[PDB]
């Protein structure tokens, strides 16, 4: 198990996702009906890591949220004033995000992407190439089992677009800068880039184990924001359009959407 | 659709340098062949052979100092003054003013008396 | 010290120039 | 001193068989040996700063018949000779295309300027192509950076004009680039690849070559070319 695509993928033997708390006092689950008309100060509060796990429209045939929608949704400075945002990027409005985000005094400071691997891609390499006769790719993802490739630039997730193939996911990484207060982080713990496998009719649905990683590099930068005793009732970690996948998270708060 | 050779030879015909491109805007790949600040122009090699016709052989210091603006290695003048003599070891004419006319017929003549030996390697005899 | 002189990464000019200036150095040596 | 002569004798030994190869070298040259740079490759030599751009606009105009498909810059952002945004801002862009996409290179530290840079000089930010650096063995390069280790560089795509009329592909190469660092600043020819399935026998421009940044139907700007 020493070809390319095992090597790239090795980092998923550490970054397994936690069971969800059963203690209440270990998180702070908020529904709310509409995230971007929704006053976030009175839900939490000096926050370090706003993750806006939001899932962008770009085709109006498909669903997700607008840049109109991110520039309604209300950031202030009862909210995170000395922290990242941490939000889903899209080429097509990559622009439009950092220009709405400096407006709301969030500077880019990082690219954290996650390169994006087919496990449909690498299966049909190995059928081509030749126990992988039958097997679906979101259960190559689930079972850990993938193809012996040592070539992944074939099997990148190269989804349709009008342009160059879109083959990486963006997680853009974003500092409100506080000159009265200073954001206590760790640097240089984990790359900016790591290669996760997807499926190729979800290049937008990151894995459990990417997503832990995801987390695990918001957790890593800012460990004063992670669950700690003191953190209790003042969580310095928010997601905005939280899914029950993963963000019943220790040390987190989650803003779901309209449950 | 338009010819690539005859276009890349137009455009570094108007905006290539004069030592990127040949006369008829084919690449001069001697250029590319050195490192850059050291190519050795055409004008780099008359101005060495008007120093050695107006100043002796081994008076790098003077040559350089009239014909190269103090612009150009010394070594580099000697070993350039060696292709043009034909021996490695430029030794019996240090400091003789040699004309162009008798820079070819020494050049000639000392090819010649290589073939003649069997030791040339370059164009060089070999000491 | 011949490493300094002969490193891949020089041309033989370079090279070249590096002996002599060494060569002239111990010649002056040599006289000394 | 016998140990001095004795070095001075195989220091001459050395100047011998270097002076043998230097010879050869101007042998080879002077009679037919052509370089790694292509034979349609137009490399221009000049400072970007005093540059007369109207006489590459003109050039292009009468020998193409229209103006470049790609530009590509790797820009010496400051921290060779480096350049201010400003002064990389003040390159006549604009002039350079009506219709095609724009390459610009950037480190972390100047990304936010290079979406503002493509934006100011007209185009409209659709596309990205991140070069992620690669080991021997296959694995990433890992870097430095402040927050995350750096093993990536991103080249912001710009578009401009009507790209749709036959000229530019779609749908085509990927936006991620998995080379070996192949040098200090040395972007993969991967990009290159890439540029020509998006504009196959188009014109092209590049400022801020190198030697190495030569293509075929490339017009390369850089100090040290
Ligand atoms: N004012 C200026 N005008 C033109 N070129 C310049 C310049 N300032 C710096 N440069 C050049 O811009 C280059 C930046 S590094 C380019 C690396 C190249 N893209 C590669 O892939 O290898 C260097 O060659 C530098 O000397």
């Amino acid at each position: 198990g020493e070809d390319q695509l095992s090597l790239l993928l090795k980092w998923r033997s550490s970054y397994i996702p936690p069971q969800k708390p059963t203690n209440e006092d270990e998180y702070k689950k908020i529904i709310c009906k509409d995230i971007s008309s929704e006053k976030l100060e009175q839900h939490a509060g000096d926050v370090s890591a706003l993750f806006i796990n939001i899932k962008w429209k770009l085709s109006e045939g498909q669903s997700g949220k607008s840049i109109e929608d991110l520039k309604k949704l209300a950031i202030s400075d009862k909210l995170i004033n000395n922290g990242i945002i941490f939000i889903w990027s899209e080429k097509e409005i990559l622009s439009q995000i950092v220009d709405v985000l400096e407006a709301k005094g969030f500077n880019y400071i990082e690219n954290f992407m996650i390169n994006q691997l087919s496990a449909d891609k690498a299966l049909e390499m190995q059928r081509k190439n030749q126990i992988w006769s039958d097997i679906t790719p979101e259960q190559c993802i689930e079972q850990e089992k993938f193809p012996p490739n040592n070539y992944v630039q074939d099997i990148f997730v190269n989804s349709e677009y009008s342009f160059f193939r879109k083959s990486k996911k963006i997680l853009l990484m974003l500092r409100k800068f506080n000159k009265d207060a200073q954001l206590e982080l760790r640097h240089q713990r984990t790359s900016d880039i790591f290669f996760d496998i997807f499926e190729q009719n979800k290049p937008n649905d990151v894995s459990k184990k990417g997503m832990e990683f995801v987390y695990k590099m918001i957790e890593t930068l800012l460990p004063k924001a992670n669950y700690s005793e003191e953190n209790k009732g003042a969580f310095k970690m928010m997601e905005l359009y939280a899914d029950d996948k993963s963000q019943p998270r220790k040390g987190w708060i989650s803003v779901y959407e309209q449950e | 659709p338009l010819d690539f050779t005859q276009y890349a030879k137009n455009m570094r015909k108007d905006l290539s340098n004069q030592d990127i491109c040949l006369e008829d805007g084919a690449l001069n790949h001697s250029y590319f062949l050195t490192k850059k600040g050291q190519y050795w122009t055409p004008l780099n090699q008359k101005a060495l052979q008007r120093g050695i016709e107006l100043f002796g052989v081994g008076n790098w210091k003077e040559i350089n100092y009239d014909e190269f603006s103090g612009k150009a290695n010394i070594v580099e003048l000697e070993l350039r003054t060696c292709m043009i003599l034909g021996i490695n070891d430029i030794t019996e004419y240090y400091g003789k003013k040699i004309s162009e006319e008798e820079q070819e017929e020494i050049k000639k003549s000392n090819i010649a008396k290589g073939k003649k030996e069997n030791k040339l390697k370059d164009n060089i005899y070999q000491k | 010290t011949l490493e300094d002189i002969e490193n891949e990464k020089f041309t033989n000019l370079e090279i070249l120039t590096h002996l002599y200036n060494l060569k002239a150095e111990i010649v002056r040596r040599l006289a000394e | 001193k016998k140990g001095l002569q004795g070095l001075l004798q195989d220091i001459e030994k050395r100047i011998l068989h270097y002076k043998q190869l230097f010879f050869k070298e101007q042998n080879e040259i002077a009679n037919g040996k052509r370089s790694m740079v292509p034979d349609n490759s137009i490399p221009i030599c000049s400072d970007v700063t005093k540059l007369n751009f109207q006489a590459l606009i003109d050039a292009q105009m009468r020998h193409a018949g229209k103006m470049f498909d790609v530009i590509m810059m790797d820009p010496p952002w400051q921290l060779y000779d480096s350049l201010s945004d400003e002064k990389i801002q003040n390159m006549p862009i604009q002039s350079l295309q009506q219709d095609g996409f724009i390459f610009v290179w950037a480190i972390n530290a100047k990304y936010r300027v290079t979406i503002k840079m493509i934006e100011n000089w007209g185009y409209k930010l659709v596309d990205e192509i991140t070069w992620v650096k690669k080991t021997v063995n296959g694995k990433i390069a890992k870097g430095h950076g402040f927050y995350l280790q750096h093993a990536k560089e991103s080249c912001l795509i710009g578009v401009k004009g009507d790209v749709d009329n036959g000229r530019f592909k779609k749908n085509i190469a990927s936006d991620v680039i998995f080379s070996e660092r192949r040098g200090q600043s040395q972007k993969p020819e991967e990009i290159y690849q890439y540029i020509n399935q998006l504009c196959p026998n188009g014109n092209y421009l590049e400022i801020f070559a190198r030697r190495n940044n030569l293509h075929d139907n490339w017009v390369s700007i850089g100090n040290e070319l």
